[PDB]
């Protein structure tokens, strides 16, 4: 294959700014944070 | 589908004079920061062998007389000097995306 | 006759977190985290890496007779051992 | 909901409102339906999109772990390197989680004000002409056409003319 | 107080209110006293308790200093270790202080909205029936029993019936 | 502007107001001009100045880079020192930028509430006597002197006396 970023456990196809695969990454690709879930809310809270 | 046009069709240089071979591409064969065009040489009655890979780097075992430079759509290969053990047919190959295509060949007289 | 004020509503069940309460549902949620990988190990920017199968830097540089496939190796992106 | 616009006054969302985020529901003689005002939802879109980029833009500079190796006779340095690398990751994963947690609260509260202020200006325009029911509903007096609803929608509500017919309607019910 | 509920409209707290956080004071023919509404103070308790746990839960992962020793001939490494260990503590003590400082402001402002919105719904229910004095007091017209006070307390205030007696009381004072 | 006081109700600032931050404009028989109330602008000055010092006071303890040198045979340690020093600077420059970014929003929102609450108390004092135009203007009924404007300015507005003349003015226009 051919990936812009490579990690010891595989490789990343994305443009997101975060990942939690491995810290020792090579290439220009998202940074590493040890979190399970990171979401940004872009809408109203819905009663339904 | 890059189509490779290589000129001159037949090159003739005596011993010791620079020999310039060139070929052009339809769109740019440069991606990811490095131009992906490889130079091949096929001696008569022999299988082709790699001379220049990625249009700049030279394979080990190939004498330093072979020089390749280029950028964008045009690439050139120069040989300094030229002796009797240089007659062959040279091809330039692109690998930006499949299918791979070859040049029309060039006899070196 | 009547006129009132209102806001967009949706039937989506996207879950977002906040400090006051961990579970709140919103109409539109954007996730920024990559947890999936292809699982392979291929080249970076078109140049194949130097994949040392069994011998290591000491073995390859010294020329271990077990691995003679790593002599005259071309340009690489990274070394895998 | 600190401002109280979400729930509070208006506790029920509109599933039929897909054109935009904030809008008005009109129920008059010339039918009924949902309509949107662009000046409110466009600023929310621009503000939220700027916030989303800001999280990415600010997080551009971060610690990048690199591999270092030691020869089994220098373990104090290896422990020092190991504690430094994961220590920086622990610091940076806290900043990312705290930033996401706080900005989630901002967006929900930012949306509260926009719909709250949208209600405030409609009350401030209608004033004595309409009555406040409690769920965001306004019941005005004049028997005008649907264009008056659009007049409320472009925020151009001229008061005087409509006052006389409404004050004739404030004296017939009293 | 950004929302202005604390001080502002109501600048005097109730020392006799120990049952809960937010409540109503009734002064009618059937005596007087203080009473509480559970739906407001319970959400504040749950929200604050969740915040208190969140500070503890988020701070679970932190740098832990460990002892390393050197042999008086390697002082660059010892200085590197010393500056790294106290540097991480300086970073983490700033996050803890900043988090505490900001969340203190949140709780005070969160309490402002709850009592402010509690006032808003009572005004929104009573409306024309009562008059707004300025210190949060409402003086309604109808001569109903203490159950009507409880009706205000369960947020179930039916308007129409009470309107006729009140409008007979809006015309006798005018 | 979450509270909506800036823009919203009052979208035009006063360039002639240089005495203070928040004030009242009076247009009566005894001329016209701008005047200030100290109790509102003084608290804003004290609050903002405390915030400005707090940024400086909290940032007193920070990482301080120091020079260390190595002998070209120990590059793992030199790389470790280089990544540690600039890593701490990257962490601290994010805290400073994030703190400045958030506190800028606080000051703008803090100023929103002060002018909003300043409007709220004037409406709460005038009440039925004046009419709400929409741009923060109040048009009262009684034909009193400029001292009544000062009475509004010291927050001491006695209601009863002014009610009778105003209610005689609520019945002549009706
Ligand atoms: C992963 O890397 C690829 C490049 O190898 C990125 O390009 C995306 O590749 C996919 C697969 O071919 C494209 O999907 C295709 O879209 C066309 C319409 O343009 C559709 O006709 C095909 O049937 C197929 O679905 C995709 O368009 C292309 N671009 C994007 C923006 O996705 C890909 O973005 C990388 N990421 C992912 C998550 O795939
Ligand atoms: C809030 O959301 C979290 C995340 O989904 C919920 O946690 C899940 O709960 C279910 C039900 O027991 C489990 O099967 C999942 O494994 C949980 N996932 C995670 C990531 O913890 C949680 O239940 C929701 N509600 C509350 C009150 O926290
Ligand atoms: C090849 O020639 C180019 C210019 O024609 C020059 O820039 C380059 O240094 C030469 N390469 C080698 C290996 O001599
Ligand atoms: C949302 O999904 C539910 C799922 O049952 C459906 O009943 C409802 O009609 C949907 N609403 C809209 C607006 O599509
Ligand atoms: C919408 O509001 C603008 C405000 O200037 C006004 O020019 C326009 O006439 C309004 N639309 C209609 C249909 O009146
Ligand atoms: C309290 O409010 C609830 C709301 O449904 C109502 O059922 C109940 O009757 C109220 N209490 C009394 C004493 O009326
Ligand atoms: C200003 O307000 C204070 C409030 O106690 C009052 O004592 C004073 O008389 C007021 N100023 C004037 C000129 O009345």
């Amino acid at each position: 294959c051919n990936t812009k970023c490579q990690t010891p456990m595989g490789a990343i196809n994305s443009s997101m700014p975060f990942h939690n695969i491995h810290p020792l990454t090579i290439g220009e690709c998202p940074k590493y944070v040890k979190s399970n879930r990171l979401v940004l809310a872009t809408g109203l809270r819905n009663s339904p | 589908d890059i189509v490779l046009t290589q000129s001159p069709g037949s090159l003739t240089v005596s011993l010791g004079q620079r020999a310039t071979i060139s070929c052009r591409a339809s769109e740019s064969v440069d991606n990811f920061g490095k131009s992906f065009m490889h130079w091949y040489q096929q001696k008569p009655g022999q299988s082709p062998k790699l001379l220049i890979y990625r249009a700049s780097n030279r394979e080990f075992g190939i004498p330093a007389r072979f020089n390749g430079s280029g950028s964008g759509t045009d690439f050139a290969l120069t040989i300094n000097p030229v002796e009797a053990d240089d007659v062959a047919t040279y091809f330039c190959q692109q690998s930006n995306e499949d299918p791979r295509t070859f040049g029309g060949g060039t006899k070196l007289e | 006759d009547q006129i009132c004020i209102g806001y967009h509503a949706n039937n989506s069940t996207e879950q977002v977190d906040t400090i006051m309460e961990k579970n709140v549902t919103v109409t539109h949620a954007q996730d920024i985290l990559e947890k999936k990988h292809n699982g392979k190990l291929c080249d970076l920017d078109g140049v194949k890496p130097l994949i040392l199968r069994d011998c290591s830097v000491a073995g390859w540089l010294l020329g271990n007779p077990m691995c003679d496939e790593f002599i005259n190796v071309p340009e690489w992106s990274y070394i895998v051992e | 909901g600190l401002f109280g616009a979400i729930a509070g006054f208006i506790e029920g969302g509109w599933q039929g409102m897909v054109d935009g985020w904030y809008g008005y529901h009109h129920s008059n003689e010339q039918g009924s339906g949902y309509a949107a005002d662009k000046e409110s939802t466009q600023k929310a879109i621009d503000g939220v999109t700027n916030k989303v980029n800001s999280i990415i833009d600010k997080m551009n500079t971060q610690f990048e772990a690199v591999g270092r190796e030691f020869n089994n006779l220098e373990r104090r340095i290896e422990n020092l390197n190991k504690k430094m690398e994961d220590g920086f990751l622990d610091v940076w994963t806290y900043n990312a989680e705290l930033l996401v947690l706080m900005e989630n609260e901002r967006t929900l509260d930012f949306h509260d004000s926009n719909v709250k202020n949208l209600y405030d200006k409609v009350r401030l325009q209608l004033r004595d002409n309409a009555k406040e029911l409690g769920n965001g509903c306004f019941e005005f007096y004049h028997k005008c056409d649907n264009e008056c609803m659009e007049s409320v929608r472009n925020g151009t509500y001229d008061y005087p003319q409509y006052s006389e017919e409404a004050r004739l309607k404030r004296e017939e019910i009293s």
